[PDB]
RNA sequence: GCCGAGGUAGCUCAGUUGGUAGAGCAUGCGACUGAAAAUCGCAGUGUCCGCGGUUCGAUUCCGCGCCUCGGCACCA
């Protein structure tokens, strides 16, 4: 502050001090002497020139040096800060722990081939239970609790933009897509379909109204069962490391058969996990594709495809892997609890 | 290469349009440079004969008297101007290329010159300017165009790589071309050789260094200039015609990677001696030079009686005066298979860079030495007239190629493909392979210029590119990666994900170079580079960076220069050399920072990157302290280390202002990490829902104290119910007595079950007061107010 | 990138309670379920700011936090369905904490969206028009990439009483946004004009207004523009604020021959004149 | 940073169809970089890419499973002694791809440079065919310029691998055909080095 | 290894009849300033690759090496 800028305009002074005396000294060996100078040549060449000319250089660089040294000083007294105190309060910010497990079950399967596709919230009976071969007055209707939806404006956009004709509700499984998807693309593809769910359910520790799904499916010619137990491993080891298992058990499940449930052997939890269940799509699933299809004048394409499809809800993971004790937590939306994951890669 | 398409239509007839052959060769795996037409023969020049070339008295100038078929003179001031030869006469009104200007009939020292004979440049077929043209007198009705007998060229130029030296002949070429269905037609030379003993003899001392080595004998040498169709092609591929006799080494040099030498008898001596170079060994090199030589090099010597001399530095060049001209009338023909290194080594040393050394320092056939004489001898036969001797001096026995395995379905295994056998066996056997199985393995023998056919996938490649690398379908594979594989990406992502971080937190990633100048240990002052190239690009660019920061501050310096910019926040994360390599986290601060535009006051300095610092390392799931302790570089009073989760990884302070002023710049504030920063698992601690204790207090503690101090006693002094702690009101000077300074702190008590019964709070307090007073730290409820 | 910002990820459910329509001055809910878990949980969300504000009432009845700067993504239903983005900022917000000075409330939250904006790609502006909810005086729709994709504001103080918590500023857009592509404009190697200016412009008149004038009059050549001091009050006549300008020429090919920069302000000045703009080297000091 | 986006991308385009990627060490050791690649000194091979040799005391080259290395010190030409490097410590079958900054003595200007950077890769397993290659090159030419892409594959040198070629890609809107790499089904003489190494 | 040119500031660069070794710009200080831009008025940092010498300043010359260039042909 106080010994800086002082002798920097102190020194610049000497810097007028070089041609303030620059010009009298310069106007007189180039204006006594131009093109007459070389004939003046011993004494007043030699007094008014080389002698005056070096206090022009050692005047000039001892203000531009002898000022750095005492300037430079008055900055170490100064900035003598505490170096540890909190720094600017800049916000923090973090991810939700389902976006983590989310993003991570997307990776782990993109990884593996899979694209991730995302369907709509609200949907409508023929999509979601119906096109996958749950019709009405089926105890099949019974192992899932809809939310039936009503009001006027509402504008159902279906596969092609085209608009729909069916039973307003909110999606129970993220499977309503599994078909949107079948009836705007053709085959083959690997993809996972991840989103929220809707249950008619007793909210508590361990179930829940809202909740979030990943399935997918892969179809294409020459799909194997063997290949749901390829994929589903796959899963299992990226997961919970080299020393997992998974196991398959049949189960019913009205849009595949075979069906099964996969549980998955945690190395170190001791336990056999559950997880999901999924299976070889059902041929009746195919039919209502290409049906709309044709509905659609779109060729029919799953005439002689296999396929396989699974599905597993993240909320369950998100919690024997991030240890959570309720499910009521990430929708109870509060932030000592989320802060906690702000911090996870 | 440097490909004359008529030409190799001589070996391979039935190829047509240059451009079909340029896609067959990239298909084959050769990659054309470029394509160029040349030989432009303007329609004015002739060819004449020279009757009788006069003086013009004391001036350099020459009178040739002439006949484009009706006598006429021209005056040359060239050297090879002479009666007896065949010229380019540009007859008086022509217009030409490299002349750019165009000719016509004028007066030179006395006499009217009728056009003018022209030189290759002049004419415009090579770069050798000085000298006419010289074919042989009897060449072309005289009168009658150019053009004519020198339609215009195509020459493509090949890159022929480094495994594919039997492809620097036209020859290695047309045999590749004759695979894919092409007939071969190779020019049958058979001389008519008189049985004689040769007049010299060949000694080899050093035979790993000349493992084949080959002496011809033709005499009777009548050496004049080689036909058009001969200097055509010489000149077609970018070389100079000398006389027929070198020419036809060149041409068969051209015809087949074999370099060869014609040395004039005359100074040969006794016989030819091929030895390393002793010391103090000197030769003149063709070129016109006086190569003093090193015992290293190998030799094509002569010797007489006693002493032993040097004729042509083996391999590479030769010439010196051994050289082939006019009044030649015999020589002894070179044709030897040199050892590689010995070549590649001494003519990487002497600086030379020949057509012949570069084919000796790839390799050559090696057992193609014999037939290459006689395509040679033959050649120089007919166009030379020479008496050739049917004996040859072989010197060096040669061991023909090994024979492969080959498994057809091998083959097939490894390409995706399908060929059947037969057809694949007709690849090779067709490629001029010896086929002797039964099958499955078949076993194959190369033949002897195919070097670059050592295992069995030299063969699978062979087949698949006859075939066609399109021709191998597309497929994917399905697999489960083994165990230990898995997961090695991890420390990967962990890296890039902190670059994600690093970024939307409000960092612009900066990419410098590794390489430190040395200096700048001492303008930054840091410990000595580790390491130092042995060929830097620039003696700045001389070692590599123990830091990151002196590039980023120095790049930081550039944009001032440049961009004016008013501040920045960069970072960048390259690797670090000294002791070991590591990955390092850095970035610089500077400028106005944070705040209002349209206000006056900004927010930034220290504490702005000393947040930005917080900030990350929260969102990391870290703990961040920075403890004082001065760095050498950094500024003395605004200088601590980094401490990331328990330890110290790195720096975090200002710029120490001596080098501020070195550098022309301003203040700015660093930090330089190290990498992989530790990773803390997620600890889930369930929060209560009973409320907390909001108590408060403010202690006096001596000014040079540091903030970390106090706080890290009051946390540990408040005991596990504490729950939040911060420093909220810092104060220097009265009401407290002179030299102390009261740092207020909001507290935060709260119980993971039932409430607190506040009098529990106040022995909690009583702890903190307690260590406080333990300490030397006085209050506001109780030491100073 | 809303996370590495500075926002902290919140996920709320997707039922509203119809009553909020009233509360937040909202048009009335689309879709209505017929076995509502509560009758609070009802009709479902056309915003997720009734979620985002409730939700952070919440924290200061539980946690009673200083400050807060979320942000959420959740499905939003009315007339068809979309996907949104908001947050709230809140409280004390940015500075120094052994200092009694803090920067936070509208600009705050304000510079947040910019600081986001730019590391996308993407042109900010946020031009006023109160909205029902908003509070009147600091209300204005976000316009990104050239159109209006939503708001950002502070809220109606009824409200703020109404729901006993104080000041708070939100924005909810509609995603997704556009996508600009990598337009790469290589930059001049020779040095750039650094001119300067002030305009005194009537009182209730806006930023934006200025500037996009300033911008356009400025010609090709002009690089940067920003305001650097704001004023309101004597030397000016009265009822007026001077708006300062740090202006930048540069050249794309050879350097800027000065007399025109000068031309250029030339146009700069007169358009300002040609709209009752005065300046500070010709019109009011 | 422009080289993050594009380096990330084709990490993620890879990563996509099953490979994981490692990155290697920048100061090399001739016998891990060129050498164990099958090129030998004195090779017109060695000719094809441009050393900075190195020197300095101090500076200890871990190579693969910790273990100190006898070699001499040098810059990474190309990514390749990671390719070797990864190979003795880790068992087959993988999918890997190398990124990394790499190394060459050259001019300068806006068309070449000291520093670059580069992605190689290898599948190694047992039945991995050149038609996988082929296969790979492809979905990396379709994921980067879309589904009118093509790929072309001519025969080239490299002492590495046998067979050898480069790949080519048809730019559907660019309307050229772009080069891009070079790559191969790997050389024998690899795989020995691999193992004599790994019995050491 | 070669035949001839450039390397001038905080950028870009003409560059000689050497006399203001700059000009476009841009830089700092004293009036105008709530505060900055034009005007005013004032002077400047610049190793002119690095070093040997020459005039007054050492860039008009002449040395060796440097950094960037156009022609000698084969390289992830």
């Amino acid at each position: 502050l106080a010994a800086i800028q002082n002798a920097r305009d102190l020194e610049e002074l000497k810097a007028l001090k070089a041609r303030y005396l620059g010009k009298k000294g310069l106007l007189t060996q180039e204006m006594k002497g131009l093109s007459a100078l070389p004939l003046e040549e011993r004494r007043k060449r030699g007094q008014e020139l080389n002698a005056i000319k070096a206090a022009l250089e050692a005047a000039l660089e001892a203000r531009e040096k002898a000022l750095e040294e005492a300037a430079l000083k008055e900055a170490l007294e100064r900035e003598r800060v505490d170096v540890s105190l909190p720094g600017a309060s800049l916000f923090s910010g973090g991810l939700h722990p389902i976006t983590l497990m989310e993003r991570e079950l997307v990776e782990i399967f993109r990884a593996l081939g899979y694209q991730a596709v995302e369907g709509p919230e609200v949907e409508s009976e023929f999509f979601n239970f119906d096109a996958l071969n749950i019709p009405e007055h089926h105890p099949a209707r019974d192992m899932w609790d809809t939310f039936w939806l009503t009001g006027e404006g509402f504008r159902l956009e279906g596969p092609l933009g085209e608009e729909v004709e069916g039973r307003l509700l909110l999606r129970t499984h993220t499977s309503p897509m599994q078909v949107r998807y079948m009836v705007a693309h053709t085959p083959p593809f690997r993809i996972v379909v991840p989103g929220r769910v809707f249950r008619f359910e007793q909210t508590d520790a361990t179930h829940e109204a809202v909740f979030h799904q990943l399935e997918g499916l892969v179809v294409g010619e020459g799909i194997a069962m063997a290949h749901l137990k390829g994929a589903i491993y796959e899963l299992a080891q990226a997961l919970f490391g080299p020393d997992s298992k998974v196991r398959f058990q049949p189960v019913y499940f009205p849009f595949v058969e075979p069906g099964a449930q996969f549980a998955v052997w945690w190395p170190e939890g001791g336990k056999w996990l559950e997880l999901g269940g999924a299976g070889m799509v059902h041929p009746k699933v195919f039919q209502a594709v290409d049906a709309y299809r044709e509905r659609l004048g779109l060729p029919p394409a799953y005439r002689g495809v296999t396929g396989f499809a699974f599905g597993l809800g993240v909320e369950r993971l998100a919690m024997l892997r991030y240890g959570i004790p309720d499910i009521r937590y990430f929708f109870g939306g509060r932030l000592k609890f989320l802060e906690q994951f702000k911090g996870v890669l | 290469m440097r490909v004359p398409f008529s030409w190799l239509k001589a070996y391979v007839p039935e190829l047509e349009s240059p451009e079909v052959l340029e896609e067959r060769l990239a298909g084959l795996g050769f990659e054309t440079d470029r394509i160029e037409r040349v030989f432009p023969i303007p329609r004015g020049v002739v060819f004449a004969r020279v009757l009788e070339a006069h003086p013009i008295p004391g001036t350099r100038l020459k009178r040739l008297v002439l006949d484009a078929g009706r006598t006429v003179e021209v005056v040359s001031g060239a050297e090879n101007a002479r009666k007896g030869i065949g010229v380019a006469l540009a007859l008086p009104g022509t217009e030409l290329p490299g002349l750019g200007q165009k000719v016509g009939e004028r007066v030179i020292q006395g006499v009217r010159s009728f056009g003018m004979a022209l030189s290759p440049r002049e004419l415009g077929v090579g770069e050798y300017g000085g000298g006419l043209l010289e074919f042989p007198e009897d060449a072309l009705p005289p009168g009658t165009p150019l053009s004519e007998a020198w339609p215009e060229e195509v020459v493509l130029d090949l890159e022929v790589t480094p495994n594919r030296p039997d492809a620097l002949g036209l020859l290695g070429l047309a045999r590749d071309l004759h695979a894919l269905g092409y007939a071969l037609v190779e020019p049958e030379a058979a001389l008519k050789a008189e049985a004689l003993p040769l007049p010299f003899a060949l000694k080899v001392e050093d035979p790993e260094g000349a493992p084949h080595f080959t002496l011809g004998y033709a005499f009777g040498l009548r050496v004049a200039p080689s036909p058009l169709w001969m200097q055509r092609a010489l000149f077609a591929a970018g070389m100079r015609p000398i006389n027929n006799v070198v020419d036809v080494t060149n041409y068969v040099m051209l015809e087949r990677a074999q370099p060869m030498h014609a040395f004039d008898l005359r100074f040969v001596g006794e016989g030819i001696a091929v030895r390393r170079a002793r010391e103090g060994e000197r030769l003149k090199t063709l070129d016109g030079v006086e190569r003093t030589l090193h015992p290293e090099d190998l030799v094509i010597a002569g010797w007489r009686g006693e002493e032993s001399f040097p004729l042509g530095l083996a391999g590479v060049m030769g010439g010196a005066e051994s050289e082939v001209r006019e009044d030649t009338e015999a020589i002894a023909l070179e044709v030897a298979c040199f050892d590689p290194v010995s070549i590649r080594k001494t003519a990487r040393r002497h600086g030379l860079r020949t057509e012949a050394s570069h084919r000796f320092e790839r390799g050559v056939d090696p057992l193609g030495q014999v037939p290459a004489q006689r395509r040679a001898l033959s050649l120089l036969q007919a166009l030379a007239g020479a008496r050739v001797a049917e004996a040859l001096l072989e010197a060096g026995s040669p061991k023909p190629p090994e024979a492969i395995p080959f498994r057809p379905e091998y083959a097939n295994r490894l390409l995706g493909t399908s060929y059947p056998e037969a057809e694949q066996i007709a690849i090779l056997k067709r490629l001029g392979c010896r086929v002797e199985g039964e099958g499955p393995t078949y076993r194959v023998t190369p033949p002897s210029h195919r070097l670059d056919l050592r295992l069995e996938e030299d063969l699978v490649e062979e087949v698949a590119r006859i075939q066609g690398y399109e021709t191998i379908p597309l497929a994917l594979p399905a697999f489960f990666p083994a165990p230990d594989n898995r997961g090695v990406e991890a420390p990967y992502r962990k890296e890039q994900r902190l670059r994600e971080v690093l970024s939307g937190l409000g960092f612009q990633e900066v990419y410098t170079y590794s390489f430190m100048d040395p200096e700048d240990a001492r303008r930054f002052r840091l410990d000595p580079p580790r390491l130092l190239l042995l060929n830097p690009l620039a003696p700045e660019k001389a070692a590599l960076r123990t830091h990151l920061f002196p590039g980023l501050v120095r790049v930081l310096k550039e944009n001032l220069d440049l961009d004016r910019p008013e501040r920045a926040l960069l970072f960048e994360v390259g690797r670090v050399f000294r002791e070991r390599e590591e990955t390092h986290l850095a970035g610089l601060l500077f400028g106005e920072g944070v705040g209002l535009p349209w206000a006056k006051e900004r927010l930034s300095g220290y504490f702005l990157l000393k947040g930005y610092l917080e900030a990350l390392f929260a969102r990391l799931g870290l703990a961040f302290r920075v403890e004082a302790q001065a760095f050498p570089f950094l500024h003395p009073g605004v200088s601590g280390r980094v401490l990331v989760e328990g330890e110290e990884v790195g720096f975090l302070g200002a710029l120490h202002p001596e080098i501020a002023q070195e550098l022309e710049l301003p203040p700015v504030h660093l930090f330089e990490l190290r990498l992989p920063l530790p990773d803390k698992p997620l600890a889930f601690q369930d929060p209560s829902r009973h409320p907390a204790a909001f108590r408060d207090l403010a202690v006096v503690v001596p000014a040079p104290t540091p903030y970390g101090e106090v706080e890290a006693l009051v946390r540990e002094a408040a005991g596990p119910y504490l729950e939040s702690l911060a420093l909220f009101d810092l104060y220097q000077g009265p009401p407290l007595p002179e030299g102390h300074k009261s740092l207020a702190f909001h507290l935060r008590f709260r119980h993971p079950k039932r409430t607190l019964r506040d009098e529990e709070v106040e022995e909690a307090v009583s702890r903190v007061a307690e260590a406080l007073r333990a300490r030397g730290f006085g209050l506001r409820g109780l030491d100073t107010p």
